[PDB]
């Protein structure tokens, strides 16, 4: 349920709690703009097919 | 077998007997084969017994294998011990990049500034 | 990377605009 | 100047064999390695190795 | 009266989806021939069955072309195609627009309940150019969006989806904006996507008013089926398992209750033992999504991920008994998904310990970026060829 | 006979092919009268030559003719004295002229002893060759036609070199049925070096292509390699020509063990063949691209096998990839066994057998990323290898080629992975980007540098125009100047 980023260990009983940093947005966004730019390119393809 | 290192190629150099002229000439290759094999084994392991090294490089005697454990430079304890030369000193320095990557950055700038 | 890429797409769309303006200028260059 | 090709043979067809259709599909090379083997692969492995009788 | 609203308040059945789609996929002779199919088709014989797209059903499927049947439906076909055009001709001397519209609509509607795709497409497109009312315009845009689903063409769907959102904003008439979501979601889930499909489907369970497409128990089934794919842990704890419609309808279907609760209770024997039955039962036999391998192959990833995100180390001996299977089965599967970089662990078959690891974060990005990006650079490459030329 | 095909297809299906025949005459009156003449008229061999590019689509529509009933009088309109009209008429089956007359007089026949008459002579005789081979004639009507055309192009001036491009092309094609004469190899050679000193880029490229095709149809790969290197492919060349050259130079780079360059040329090739159609050329460059990526050590994308008509020709390869990607020798032997006969349908089979190196390269680099340590006894069982003896040597080789980064403990019998890098401490991602943005950016200087031309045609339109507007304004500033001396009211 993602409430404290740990890892339980059986056989020794150690509850390891590694610390996790946050997934930086500078990528997630750029995934979204590359994503979007495709759509542009497609529609731009249909504008290409008309003049020539 | 030669291009993608697979061995059992020293064994098939006496089994290609259907044409005898093959077995006369191919003997030459067998001095490069030993070299590539030891070239990989210099990195692939770190402790083997001596008689096994004699069974891998396709030697029959112990003497030959002393000479060839002397050219590569290994020690002769109870098991033939290796020296770490796979990644002896890592590439943990981007100080060596330093100048080169700065050249590259400058280059991008040239393409974004040129008059095209 | 992202920057240069968008830059490229935009410039290219500029080029499409030139080509189409050229075709429609070629229909005028004829006529009378 | 040229504008033609006519130096290579071709194949043209209207009997076309089928695969995964691609429209925006992810087109993974993983899904051509199976054949909807997944129901079969369970049943046969639960009887053969007895992990429907011995093991729950 | 029977549960208040039941089997009413629907759009007309003119494109006659699913019954007339499903009868076609299950009209392939490698899983069913027999009269179970033929019956379905006879219902479509009673609604006049003369369309060269019916001669092209008896042609592609190699069913037998009985000329004695097709000329009675051709006779009926012609009788109402002349009756309707005479309704129209006499309707260009009576009222204006007000009365002409409904003749032209009675025509377009009937060129497609008899299954003639093209004539129908032009009668619809000729009535839409004759605009007047917002609600009607919408209705005949949904007609194209159903018909466009029952021959399953994508261009035909895209332009009408985006032409529908516009007319949905001009009126804001919300209740339509729902059923646009069920269409657009159905389409979103034909082609893979699930993500967006799970948002759409899952956020309108309460306002399912559509028929034609599903019955409603059906619709619920698909919702569960996708939500266990795109949504992650406590996204699904709230949206699904603690919801309203979900629990009530699931309550009368083990085919979803037992497939859902089990993935959540971590009862990984029940989970597989069902997942098979759900692959065959409804994936292969209904027009869900002809990537029936992709949904399972994905599901097994998801699951092995759960029973490996909580344990620094656990041995194959513990999973084999925990999935009900044996060591070989798991060995193959897990090795192939680790080779595909889907799981994020690794195994060693000396001890049979399954150590994990915690890379993730950016390491999965970039990877992803380069993927998408090279796709993009390629489409722009090709484009620059068509432009410079 | 009325009611049958003795009059429905004897005079009414022949009369329609006579309307189309007599329309084709009107078309070559615009290919020759307007355009072949325009070459020398006012452009000295420019855009009116790309209207003779039409020589591609005109053989398909030369079925409107039968080297027609009106032809004897058509080559005789074009000329007064000609020895090609005295070969061409021997090679006609039967001209039986009718009362139609092209726009030539006894005055446009005197005036047609032109340096344009070599262009027409070759241009039409080319048509004679096209049909001569369609009808499955060769021998005398082959050689003679061609060699008279090889005496035509020996002449001077730089415009004939261009049409001689097409000449050479058909020359080789017909020479290639009976038996691809290596005799021509010398002619080509001699005419090639000549073209390098006349600096006829076009002819130079085209010719160089048919030459490379000669060396390649036989096993003279060394001879093409040293050549491709030592020679400079012209800069201006029609794209078709550039696609040929980029398919051949890539073929060569591929055979001499250099998949590196190949996969990058191969691809450029696929993307220069004309878009809408090009069926065969594309259909084959695929059969090679698919294997150069595999050989290189990379999986080909799936879209190459989801394509309209050319999906029926790739079907065997699909099961090569089934085996290569997965990583085991068993399936590779079985699949290259059933379909081996067809792979041997071209000279590709030499490249294929090499993949045995890569199916094991991948099988093993796949085991390294699946596991952390495993015994050699099992490594041999997943790879369908030989012995546990063979395995240890194979893995070892991998290591020394930095393609697995692991280690071996032999006194216990297991290979052990050293994997524990987070890719970002590498430069790798920065090298990958340094690749991306150089490519990308190059597109941005390039497409502005070609966008330059549309603005140029507009600058050809006046950008100092409407001088009478400016002169009217100047005549308003003398009324305005004094309007303000009269609003001041001061002298």
């Amino acid at each position: 349920d993602k409430k404290f980023h740990g890892i339980l260990d059986q056989g020794e009983g150690v509850l390891i709690i590694f610390d996790e940093p946050p997934v930086d947005k500078t990528y997630e966004a750029a995934l979204e703009t590359i994503q979007n730019m495709s759509k542009v390119v497609d529609s731009l393809y249909n504008k290409a097919k008309k003049l020539t | 077998y030669l291009m993608e290192g697979s061995y059992n190629k020293v064994f098939l150099a006496k089994g290609n007997i259907p044409a005898e002229s093959y077995t006369f000439f191919i003997d030459i290759l067998l001095d490069t084969i030993r070299d590539e094999i030891a070239g990989c084994i210099e990195k692939a392991y770190e402790k083997i017994l001596f008689t096994e090294a004699t069974r891998i490089l396709f030697f029959n005697t112990p003497k030959k294998m002393t000479d060839y454990a002397k050219k590569r430079g290994w020690v002769l304890g109870p098991n033939n011990y290796y020296s770490f030369a796979s990644q002896q000193q890592k590439p943990e320095d981007t100080t060596i990049p330093s100048t080169e990557l700065a050249k590259q950055v400058i280059e991008y700038a040239r393409q974004l500034e040129m008059i095209v | 990377y992202l920057a240069s890429l968008i830059r490229s797409v935009v410039a290219l769309h500029n080029l499409i605009n030139n080509k189409i303006a050229n075709r429609d200028a070629e229909k005028k260059e004829g006529q009378e | 100047e040229d504008d033609e090709f006519e130096e290579f043979p071709a194949e043209d067809w209207a009997g076309l064999d089928e695969d995964e259709d691609a429209h925006v599909w992810e087109d993974n090379w993983d899904d051509d390695n199976v054949e909807d083997d997944f129901s079969n692969q369970l049943r046969a492995e639960l009887e053969k190795h007895g992990y429907k009788m011995e093991t729950s | 009266m029977p549960l208040e609203n039941l089997e009413e308040e629907g759009l007309p059945k003119n494109p006659d989806l699913r019954i007339a789609q499903l009868r076609f996929l299950l009209s392939l002779p490698e899983h069913r021939g027999d009269a179970a199919v033929r019956d379905e088709l006879m219902a479509a014989v009673r609604d006049n069955n003369m369309a060269p797209y019916y001669e092209a059903l008896c042609k592609s499927l190699d069913w037998q072309i009985d000329v004695d049947l097709l000329n009675k439906m051709k006779k009926a076909n012609e009788d109402e195609l002349k009756r309707l055009d005479e309704e129209l001709e006499d309707a260009e001397k009576n009222l204006g627009e007000s009365e002409i519209r409904d003749a032209m609509m009675a025509k377009a509607e009937y060129l497609c309940r008899i299954g003639d795709k093209e004539g129908a497409l032009t009668a619809f497109r000729k009535t839409y150019d004759k605009t007047v009312a917002l609600g009607h315009r919408l209705d005949i845009v949904f007609y194209l969006l159903r018909i466009g689903l029952f021959y399953m063409d994508n261009d035909l769907i895209t332009r009408n989806t985006e032409k529908a959102k516009s007319l949905i904003e001009e009126g804001g008439d919300w209740d339509r904006r729902n059923r646009l979501k069920v269409y657009q979601g159905l389409y979103c889930v034909a082609i893979r996507d699930f993500k967006q499909a799970a948002e759409l489907f899952l956020d309108t369970v309460s306002t399912f008013t559509s028929y034609e497409l599903m019955d409603y128990k059906t619709f619920v089934t698909y919702t569960v089926y996708v939500s266990m794919i795109a949504l992650e842990r406590p996204d699904l704890r709230e949206k699904v398992i603690k919801g309203a419609e979900i629990l009530e309808v699931l309550h009368s279907l083990p085919a979803v209750r037992q497939y859902l609760f089990s993935l959540y209770e971590c009862r990984y024997s029940v989970f597989f033992q069902s997942l098979a039955v759900v692959e065959q039962e409804m994936k292969k036999d209904w027009l869900f999504a002809p990537h029936y391998r992709y949904y399972v192959r994905e599901m097994r990833i998801h699951a092995y991920s759960q029973l490996l995100e909580s344990y620094r180390s656990l041995t194959l001996g513990y999973m084999a008994e925990a999935f009900g299977v044996g060591v070989e089965f798991i060995d193959q599967e897990l090795s192939r998904f680790i080779a595909a970089g889907r799981l994020h662990c690794k195994i060693d078959k000396v001890n049979e310990i399954v150590e994990t690891n915690r890379p993730d974060s950016k390491n999965w990005q970039y990877q992803e970026t380069i993927k998408k990006g090279d796709l993009l650079l390629n489409r722009v490459q090709k484009l620059s060829r068509v432009i410079n030329m | 006979g009325g009611g049958s095909t003795g009059e429905a297809d004897g005079k009414t299906a022949a009369a329609a092919a006579e309307h189309s025949q007599r329309e084709l005459d009107t078309v070559t009156l615009e290919d020759i009268k307007e355009h072949v003449k325009q070459l020398e008229k006012a452009v000295s061999g420019k855009e009116p030559r790309f209207v003779l590019r039409a020589l591609r689509m005109l053989p398909s529509t030369s079925r409107r003719l039968n080297h027609y009933v009106l032809y004897k009088a058509v080559q005789g309109f074009f000329t007064s004295n000609n020895a090609t009209r005295d070969f061409l008429l021997p090679f006609l089956e039967e001209p039986m002229d009718t009362e139609a007359d092209l726009q030539f007089r006894p005055r446009t026949g005197k005036a047609a002893s032109t340096p344009l008459l070599p262009e027409v002579e070759a241009y039409l005789q080319l048509l004679v060759v096209i049909f001569m081979m369609n009808s499955k004639r060769y021998k005398e009507a082959q050689k003679i036609s061609d060699d008279l055309m090889q005496k035509i192009s020996t002449q001077n001036r730089r415009a004939l070199d261009l049409v001689a491009a097409k000449c050479y092309y058909y020359h080789a094609r017909v020479y290639e049925f009976l038996d691809k004469l290596d005799v021509v190899r010398s002619f080509l050679h001699a005419r090639l070096r000549t073209a390098t000193l006349r600096h006829d880029a076009d002819g130079q490229a085209t010719l160089l292509n048919l030459l490379l095709r000669n060396y390649l149809h036989y096993s003279l790969y060394d001879q093409a390699e040293k050549l491709v290197s030592k020679s400079v492919f012209p800069e201006q060349a029609n794209n078709n020509e550039w696609a040929r050259y980029l398919y051949y130079t890539g073929r060569i780079k591929a055979i001499q063990l250099e998949y590196s360059e190949a996969r990058r040329t191969m691809t450029n090739a696929l993307r220069k063949a004309p878009q809408h159609t090009a069926v065969g050329f594309k259909q084959t460059v695929h059969k090679l691209l698919i294997v150069v990526e595999l050989l290189l050590g990379e999986i080909p994308d799936r879209l190459q096998f989801r394509q309209p008509s050319l999906k029926r020709s790739l079907m065997p390869y699909f099961l090569l990839t089934q085996a290569v990607r997965t990583g085991n020798l068993a399936k590779f032997n079985q699949v290259l066994d059933q379909f081996g006969e067809k792979f041997q349908a071209d000279g590709t089979y030499t490249l294929i057998i090499r993949l045995r190196h890569n199916v094991i390269k991948t099988g093993v680099r796949m085991i390294s990323l699946s596991y952390s340590r495993i015994s050699l006894a099992d490594i041999a069982q997943k790879l369908q290898l030989d012995s546990p003896e063979d395995a240890e040597f194979i893995v070892a080789k991998a290591i020394r080629d930095g393609v697995i980064e692991a280690s071996i403990n032999h006194e216990k019998g297991y290979v052990q992975s050293k994997e524990m890098i987070d890719i970002y401490s590498t430069r790798e991602p920065q090298l990958a980007f340094h690749q991306r943005i150089s490519f990308c950016l190059d597109i941005h200087n390039m497409s502005v540098k070609a966008m330059r031309f549309p603005p140029k045609s507009y600058n050809k339109d006046l950008e100092s125009a409407e001088e009478r507007r400016e002169r009217e304004q100047q005549d308003l500033e003398f009324a305005k100047e004094m309007a303000e001396d009269d609003d001041d009211s001061f002298p």
